[PDB]
Formats: C-alpha cells, sequence, structure tokens
C-alpha cells in the first residue's frame, strides 16, 4: 500500500518569519514575568503568551553569555526557522536586538509530552505520538539537504498540540550536515542523561543514527510510562538499562500498567512495538533503523 | 545482549 512519506506545506507558499518587537515581548510576558514561565534554566526561559493579534505563543528567551556569540538562536533560525511540518513545531517569529535573542513558538496546547504521561494518554492515543514523532524526525533526516541532526530528542521535546498530535521541538542544538557526509564533528558533549546514544560517549560526533537511538528512549517511555533515569525500580539502571535485563524475566511487566489494563488483547500490538524501540536502541548504529524504516515498522504492525 | 532481548520478545509474541 503505497504512501508518500512527505508532502507538508510548501514553504513558499508559508507565512514567514515574524521578526518582532522586544518591547511587545516584553509587554505581552508582562516584564517576563515569572507566572507567564512555563520552562526554566536550560539554554534560555520559556514565556506562556498572547500576542497583539491574539495568537498564542511560547516565547524563548535565550540567556546571552558575556563574551559571545548567539549560537543556539542561530541553530534553530538556520533549522526549524526555515521549515515547517506537521510533526514539527512552528517557530512563528524572533527577536534580535543588542544581546537579547528570543524564539517565538505557535503555542502547543499540551505542552510536552514528559510533563502530561507522569503528571490522559491511551494506547492509540500513544500510538499515534510515537508515530508522528518518528515522521518528525525522518523528515530532519531525509526531507531536508543538507540533513538535519537535532541532537537532543527526548519526551520533555516533543510538545503536543490540540490534537495531541506530536511536534519536534527545542532545536538549539541542532546541526546541519552536507548529505555526502555520514556524520558532523562537533567540539563538546551535548544531549540529555538517559538518551545519549553509547558512541557519543566515545567520539565527538553526531549522526542521523544518533537521533534515532534517543527516539527509542522515548518510545520506551510511551510503552512503559517512566522516566528515562531515576525511576526507584531501575537501581543501578536506567530506562534502557531496566527494560535491557527486565525483559529475560517478564517482558510485559515492562508495559505500563494503565495500558495493559486498559484492553489485554493490545499485549501482542504492545510487545512489537517494542521490538522498534529496542532495534532503535541497538549499540551498533549501522544496524539502527533509519527513521523512514521506523515508520515502516510501525505500519506494518497495523497491517 | 539486545538480540537476546529481540529473541525474548519474539517468544513472547509467539508465547501469546
Ligand atoms: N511552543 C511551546 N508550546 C508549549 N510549551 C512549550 C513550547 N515550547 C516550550 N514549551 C515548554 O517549555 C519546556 C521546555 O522548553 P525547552 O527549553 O525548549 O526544552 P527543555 O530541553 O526540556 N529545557 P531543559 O529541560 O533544561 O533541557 C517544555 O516542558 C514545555 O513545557
Amino acid at each position: 500500500d503505497l504512501e508518500v512519506l512527505f508532502q507538508g506545506p510548501h514553504m513558499a507558499f508559508e507565512k514567514p518569519l515574524r521578526k518582532l518587537t522586544f518591547a511587545d515581548l516584553l509587554q505581552a510576558t508582562n516584564g517576563f514575568h515569572n507566572d507567564s514561565l512555563i520552562g526554566s534554566g536550560g539554554f534560555g526561559d520559556v514565556y506562556k503568551a498572547i500576542l497583539k493579534d491574539g495568537s498564542a505563543v511560547a516565547i524563548k528567551k535565550l540567556i546571552h553569555v558575556s563574551g559571545q556569540g548567539d549560537r543556539e538562536f542561530m541553530a534553530e533560525m538556520e533549522t526549524i526557522g526555515k521549515i515547517k511540518h506537521r510533526n514539527l513545531v512552528p517557530l512563528l517569529g524572533y527577536c534580535k536586538v543588542g544581546d537579547e535573542r528570543l524564539l517565538v513558538y505557535e503555542f502547543m496546547k499540551y505542552g510536552s509530552l514528559e510533563d502530561v504521561l507522569h503528571d490522559k494518554l491511551n494506547w492509540s492515543t500513544r500510538r499515534k505520538i510515537a508515530i508522528g514523532s518518528a515522521r518528525g524526525l525522518a523528515f530532519l533526516h531525509h526531507n531536508c539537504s543538507p540533513h538535519i541532526i537535532h541532537r537532543d530528542m527526548k519526551s520533555s521535546n516533543v510538545l503536543l498540540d490540540e490534537n495531541l498530535e506530536a511536534r519536534v521541538s527545542d532545536f538549539g542544538m541542532a546541526r546541519l550536515m552536507s548529505a555526502m557526509d555520514t556524520h558532523l564533528s562537533v567540539s563538546t558533549l551535548a544531549g540529555t542523561p538517559g538518551y545519549v546514544p553509547p558512541e557519543y560517549y566515545q567520539s565527538f560526533r553526531c549522526s542521523t543514527k544518533g537521533d534515532v537511538y534517543s527516539y527509542g528512549v522515548v518510545l520506551l517511555e510511551l510503552l512503559t510510562g517512566k522516566r528515562p533515569t531515576d525511576s526507584p525500580d531501575f537501581g543501578d539502571n536506567n530506562l534502557v538499562g531496566w527494560v535491557k535485563q527486565h525483559a529475560k524475566l517478564r517482558i510485559s511487566d515492562v508495559f505500563d500498567p494503565e495500558l495493559m489494563k486498559e484492553d489485554p488483547a493490545l499485549e501482542i500490538e504492545l510487545l512489537q512495538h517494542l521490538k522498534v524501540a529496542v532495534a532503535c536502541l541497538d549499540d551498533r548504529a549501522w544496524r539502527r533503523p533509519t527513521m523512514v524504516q521506523v515508520m515502516a515498522m510501525f505500519k506494518e504492525i497495523q497491517a | 545482549t539486545m538480540e537476546e532481548l529481540q529473541a525474548a520478545i519474539q517468544a513472547a509474541i509467539a508465547h501469546c
């Protein structure tokens, strides 16, 4: 059953990035007030707000370091700033004045997957989330030239909009890799504990298969309902480690009680989705599927 | 390890 993978908005007809006034963002957030904050500390603070036109936005205010360039601002502007797809967060505008660098996303109703999955998601709903987030990443790797390597896929960087559909976000660490290359050399260790592929700890090189590892983790989170690290059941392990040792024993215990409880006849489909996740988490990068294959695994499971 | 795990999961669907 023949599927055309990418058929999202044609850029040429898209609303261009609006350059915004700092004063407007300043006012709309009440002087960047604390009760407007929705995200704190990581490379900036993110504030919920409604613009002059009624549009609900999230405004990321990037922290300016003395004697430094705006690398993270540019990373988003040169990547998510240039593309649109239903499984990517919409970057609506930006503010660049003096040393201020702000990024204005369309506001995604339910905030991040992490926020939701821990503090209502049924299977059908979670299935849709894994699929859409796979499509978003696939777009970055396969439908962009040069390719985009996200470098920080995690459940907090998967937003959920009105109809609970997945939107990959936070492009601050993203990098462009020529299609002729297989990897990009980076200067430092970047990524979130729980999600870093093994090879990133051996060599300062990122690649699309790097992103694919991190995706696998996000999929575990959906299947298990666990955080990627620091859960009491884990012990000396992470989510990845835990699922690994745990499975020789009783595989289906790994699954989230809430999904199992909803229906005992989805225990098989759940198991099949775990195969995808495990493939993505292969220690050998070359053996991991591309995100295009992951999507194909998903749609095979259904039929 | 991983492929052992993959086998385990295949048993599980079969062992349903
Ligand atoms: N467009 C948006 N719509 C709704 N919520 C958003 C949006 N953008 C960011 N957020 C929220 O802000 C949080 C994350 O902001 P962001 O800094 O982009 O990712 P973060 O990586 O998890 N920072 P950190 O946790 O320190 O690594 C998420 O939990 C969301 O709740």
